RNA sequence: AAUUGAAGAGUUUGAUCAUGGCUCAGAUUGAACGCUGGCGGCAGGCCUAACACAUGCAAGUCGAACGGUAACAGGAAGAAGCUUGCUUCUUUGCUGACGAGUGGCGGACGGGUGAGUAAUGUCUGGGAAACUGCCUGAUGGAGGGGGAUAACUACUGGAAACGGUAGCUAAUACCGCAUAACGUCGCAAGACCAAAGAGGGGGACCUUCGGGCCUCUUGCCAUCGGAUGUGCCCAGAUGGGAUUAGCUAGUAGGUGGGGUAACGGCUCACCUAGGCGACGAUCCCUAGCUGGUCUGAGAGGAUGACCAGCCACACUGGAACUGAGACACGGUCCAGACUCCUACGGGAGGCAGCAGUGGGGAAUAUUGCACAAUGGGCGCAAGCCUGAUGCAGCCAUGCCGCGUGUAUGAAGAAGGCCUUCGGGUUGUAAAGUACUUUCAGCGGGGAGGAAGGGAGUAAAGUUAAUACCUUUGCUCAUUGACGUUACCCGCAGAAGAAGCACCGGCUAACUCCGUGCCAGCAGCCGCGGUAAUACGGAGGGUGCAAGCGUUAAUCGGAAUUACUGGGCGUAAAGCGCACGCAGGCGGUUUGUUAAGUCAGAUGUGAAAUCCCCGGGCUCAACCUGGGAACUGCAUCUGAUACUGGCAA
C-alpha cells in the first residue's frame, strides 16, 4: 500500500527467513533426543541433550524463544532422559 | 509510560487544564490513573490560578515517571517563597 | 486467611473429581423476599474421600480442568 | 422577547392596576378600568379554579414583564432552594436588577426603567452591567452612569417616586444617585395582595 | 448544607353508584415537517445502506547508527574570462545539509463504526499460574574476531506492476569464540547462555599525522525490583420466547506425552462413564455493554446519541508472519464479489480516518485554517510530522441571555367591527410631542489564551582543565490558526428587527357574515339538516414568543401488572374434587452456632454527570474547587432478640 512504511514490509520478511532457519534448527537439535530416548540410548541422548542445551539457550538470548520455553525444554527432556535410566 | 501532563477540559475559548497522571498511549482527555491537581491559564489576577498536591507528584517521579513541559513549568513557578 | 465456601456433594462418580451445591440465601431485588438459590460447582478433591450427599468445605485454587477450579480442604458431617 | 403593546389591556384583563405607567396623576380614568378587557368586556366569566390560577401567574408576570420560560426557571430555582417556596420566587423577582433601579426611583416604569439598564447606563458595584435580570445580591451598591446621569428622565423619576411607599429594604440617596441592596425583601414588604400560593399551585398541576 | 415531596378531567345511563377500557392536560428528543424568522453565547449535527466510492489529506522520523552524494547553499583549488582583484567555469563530501538505500524506533497509539456477540462480552467483587518496549531503582558486564548484503556500477526480462544475472562495500544489521553471576536446568555435583558503539571538548605524551590518550554526556548486555499495560480464572448480576424439554462424544473426568509468556481437552493417545438441565440446559428471535440519560413523589418504567470506561470490527471469508505488544483500519499472503488499467501474458484497488460524491431516506453540515496551545511519534536537541486537537464555515437542532424602543398623549381622530342605532369596542393603541441608542451598522482603541525555545553572560556542579556538558539566575531579540478576538470608546438616527397556534366541553380566551348533514372539522365526546360561540372569513380575545404548531417516540397521569400499591359470591377471575413429590411456611422450652440479620471498621465502588456550598464568564446557559452521593460487593471485629442450622 502506499505509504513509505512498506520498507518494513520488505524488512519483515527477510527477517521471517532469518527465524524460521533458526527455528527450525532448533527443534531439530531436539529430535535428536526424542529420537535418543525412544531407542533406549541412554550415553547417546545425554551428549545430544549437551549439543541442543547452548543451542535452544543462544536462542532465548536473541529473542527468538522467551527464556521460559528454553527452559521447559531443558527441563522435560531431563525428566525424560533420568527415567531412561 | 506514566506521564503527568494537562487533560484540556472546559469551555470553547475557555480552557481548564486538569494536572493528570495518564499513561501515554491513552488519550488526552483519555484513560488516566491519579489527578493530582489543575491548571487555569485564563484565571487572571484574581484570586487562585493553580493547584499541584506535589507530594503525589514527587511520588510518582520515584517510581519512574516523565512530565510534560507545562507540569514542570507549573512545579517550578511554585516557588521557594512564591 | 483463606476464602473458604461449605456445601454438599450431588455426585462423585467422576474420577478424582465432585460435584458440590452451595445454598446462599439471597434477598429477591424487587419483592423482597429470601430465595434460596443454589450454586453448583465442579471441586476437586484427590483420593476420592467423599461419598454422596455430605459437607465438603471448599477453597478457590488454580484452574484445573474446563471447569475446575475449586478443590477440598476437608470434610465435616460425613454422610452415613 | 418582550411585550411592545398596550400596557394598559393587561391591567384590565386581571383587573387591578399593575403600575404599568409612570401615573403622574392616578387611575387615568383614560381607559375604562375595571369595565371591558375587550368587546366582551362586560361579559364576566364563571372564572374556574384553573383560570384563577392562571391569573394569579399571568398578573405576577405581567407586573415584572418576564416570560414564562424565563418565569418556569424562576420557580424551578425558587423550589430546589430552601425555605418558603412562595416567597422565595417573590424574592427572586424583586432581586431583578430592572426592578431594583424602580424601587429606587431612577425608572418611572418597570419598562422604562429596563430601558435604562438595558442601554448600558446603569453600574453595579463599579462594574457596567447590561441586562435586566441580574440577580443582586445583598450589600450591593447599584450606581448610574455619568454619561447617562443627567439625563432628563432620570431625576424626573425621582421626584414621582416620594409617592413610591419608600421600599424599606434598600437605602437610596438619590442625591448622587447611588443606592445599596441592603437585604432581600420578605414576604411582608410585598404589596399584600398576590397570592403566591396559586403560582405554586399551577405549576405543580 | 447535600433534597421540601404525590392534583385530575372527558366518555357506557332516562338518571345513579360501581367496575372497566379509551382519550386529554405534563415532561422529554441526535428529531422531522408546516408557517415564521433580529443578534449573541455554549453545545449538538447519516438514527436509514457495516451501501458503493472520484479527488486531496489522515505516520512518520532519525546523519549524534551506516555506506554515501541525487539535489541545495557555501568553502577550498583548478582554470580564465576580465570589474587587475571582479567574474564565468572544472574538480573536492571539504562543510552546512540531504533524495534514494541499509539500520533503529513508531506504525498495535490517536481516529472511526456498532455489523457480529445473550455471554469466548460487560459490570461488581475476588483470585493465581503470567508476560511486559519505552520509564525508573539497584548491582555488575561491555573482551576478541568473522562472513555477508542493499545502495552503487555492468548487462538484461516486462506494457506496467515487478524482476534476473555478475562484480563490489559499511554499520548500533548478522554470526561465532572468550567471559560470567544471587540467571536457566538439575536434589546436588555440574552443565550452559549476552553485548554496540557513537557524540562534544581537551592539557601533557605517542601522534604511522586520520588518531591513540583524558574527561563528560548518551546508548548497549545480563539478573532482580518497581511502575504501567496486557493475558488468564472464579462467583454473582446482566433481554424475550416452554406452542423450544432434553442436550453433549474431546463431550465430562483421570493418567501420560506435547504445546503456551502462563493454568487448562489447549492438543494427542489410553482408561473411567460421565457433564449440563425445570434455579430453564438446548434451540430460536432480538441486541454492543456500562458510567449514565429521560421520566417518576419514590419504587419503578423506558433507553444506551453526545462525553468518558470496556469489547468487537476494518471490501467478504481464512491465515500466519514481524514484533515487547497484532493474528494488524491507511501491513503481508490466500480465496471470493466488485471496480479499473493492459501490448491479453498479467497487474492494481478497499473512506465504518477528515472533508466530499452518488445512492437510500421524513432527515443530519465545509472537498476550510493552523501546529499558537494541549497531547502523540521520532530526535541529544533544533526541529519535522499530526484531518488527534485547537478554531473557523453551515444549520432556530437544543438550552440560555438580549433586542425589536421609552414616557406623555382623548379631537376617546379616521378606519375596521358590533349595536337595542343611543352608542360600544379596537383604543393610550396610533398620530402628535419629549427622550434613549443596547444589539445590528460605521470608524478608533485593545486584553487574555505564551508556557517556552534561541542567543549571550554570571554562578554552581563535574573533570587534569576557567574547555565541553548539566543546572540556576539575568540580559537581549522574538513565537497566536482563531483575529479587522473578547471588551472598551465615538458617530448618526425610533432609525435595521413579530410571529404562530387557539377561542363548544375538557381548556385560558366570542360575536358577526357566508355555507345548509354540503363544503368541512375532529385528541376524545362529537359539530354541519337555515339564526353554527365547534365548518370558512372578518373583528375581538387568550396562550407562547424567535419561535410556534403538527406528526413520531418514551415515561407520567395508569393504583390500568399494584414490591411500594389491585383484585377473584353476582362486574374479568377459585382448578369438578382429592391425594401427594420438589418447593414455600411452621407450636413451645433450653443449650449451642453466628448462616440470615444488625452495628463498627477497612479496601473498593474511575472521571464527568446528579445534589450541596462556593468560584469564574456583564448575569444566565456554560466552566470549575471542595463535599455529599455512588442504595453495592468483599474481608475483618463484635452484637445474639428474631429467623435458620445442630443437640436435648
Amino acid at each position: 500500500n502506499i505509504k513509505s512504511a512498506k520498507k518494513r514490509a520488505i524488512q519483515s520478511e527477510k527477517a521471517r527467513k532469518h527465524n524460521a532457519s533458526r527455528r527450525s534448527m532448533m527443534r531439530t537439535f531436539i529430535k535428536k533426543v526424542y529420537a535418543a530416548i525412544e531407542a533406549g540410548d541412554k550415553a547417546a541422548a545425554q551428549k545430544a541433550f549437551n549439543e541442543m542445551q547452548p543451542i535452544v539457550d543462544r536462542q532465548a538470548a536473541k529473542g527468538l524463544i522467551h527464556k521460559n520455553k528454553a527452559a521447559r525444554h531443558k527441563a522435560n527432556l531431563t525428566a525424560q532422559i533420568n527415567k531412561l535410566a | 509510560m506514566v506521564t503527568i501532563r494537562l487533560a484540556r477540559h472546559g469551555a470553547k475559548k475557555r480552557p481548564f487544564y486538569q494536572v493528570v497522571v495518564a499513561d501515554s498511549r491513552n488519550a488526552r482527555n483519555g484513560r488516566f490513573i491519579e489527578r493530582v491537581g489543575f491548571f487555569n491559564p485564563i484565571a487572571s489576577e484574581k484570586e487562585e490560578g493553580t493547584r499541584l498536591d506535589l507530594d503525589r507528584i514527587a511520588h510518582w517521579v520515584g517510581q519512574g515517571a516523565t512530565i510534560s513541559d507545562r507540569v514542570a513549568a507549573l512545579i517550578k513557578e511554585v516557588n521557594k517563597a512564591a | 486467611k483463606i476464602r473458604t465456601l461449605q456445601g454438599r456433594v450431588v455426585s462423585d462418580k467422576m474420577e478424582k473429581s465432585i460435584v458440590v451445591a452451595i445454598e446462599r440465601f439471597v434477598k429477591h431485588p424487587i419483592y423482597g423476599k429470601f430465595i434460596k438459590r443454589t450454586t453448583k460447582l465442579h471441586v476437586h478433591d484427590e483420593n476420592n474421600e467423599c461419598g454422596i450427599g455430605d459437607v465438603v468445605e471448599i477453597r478457590e485454587c488454580r484452574p484445573l480442568s474446563k471447569t475446575k477450579s475449586w478443590t477440598l480442604v476437608r470434610v465435616v458431617e460425613k454422610a452415613v | 422577547a418582550r411585550y411592545l403593546g398596550p400596557k394598559l389591556k393587561l391591567s384590565r384583563r386581571e383587573g387591578t392596576d399593575l403600575f404599568l405607567k409612570s401615573g403622574v396623576r392616578a387611575i387615568d380614568t383614560k381607559c375604562k378600568i375595571e369595565q371591558a378587557p375587550g368587546q366582551h368586556g362586560a361579559r364576566k366569566p364563571r372564572l374556574s379554579d384553573y383560570g384563577v390560577q392562571l391569573r394569579e401567574k399571568q398578573k405576577v408576570r405581567r407586573i415584572y414583564g418576564v416570560l414564562e420560560r424565563q418565569f418556569r426557571n424562576y420557580y424551578k430555582e425558587a423550589a430546589r432552594l430552601k425555605g418558603n417556596t412562595g416567597e422565595n420566587l417573590l424574592a427572586l423577582l424583586e432581586g431583578r436588577l430592572d426592578n431594583v433601579v424602580y424601587r429606587m426611583g431612577f425608572g418611572a416604569t418597570r419598562a422604562e426603567a429596563r430601558q435604562l439598564v438595558s442601554h448600558k447606563a446603569i453600574m453595579v458595584n463599579g462594574r457596567v452591567v447590561n441586562i435586566a435580570s441580574y440577580q443582586v445580591s445583598p450589600n450591593d451598591v447599584v450606581s448610574i452612569r455619568e454619561k447617562a446621569k443627567k439625563q432628563s428622565r432620570v431625576k424626573a423619576a425621582l421626584e414621582l417616586a416620594e409617592q413610591r411607599e419608600k421600599p424599606t429594604w434598600l437605602e437610596v440617596d438619590a442625591g448622587k444617585m447611588e443606592g445599596t441592596f441592603k437585604r432581600k425583601p420578605e414576604r411582608s414588604d410585598l404589596s399584600a395582595d398576590i397570592n403566591e400560593h396559586l403560582i405554586v399551585e399551577l405549576y405543580s398541576k
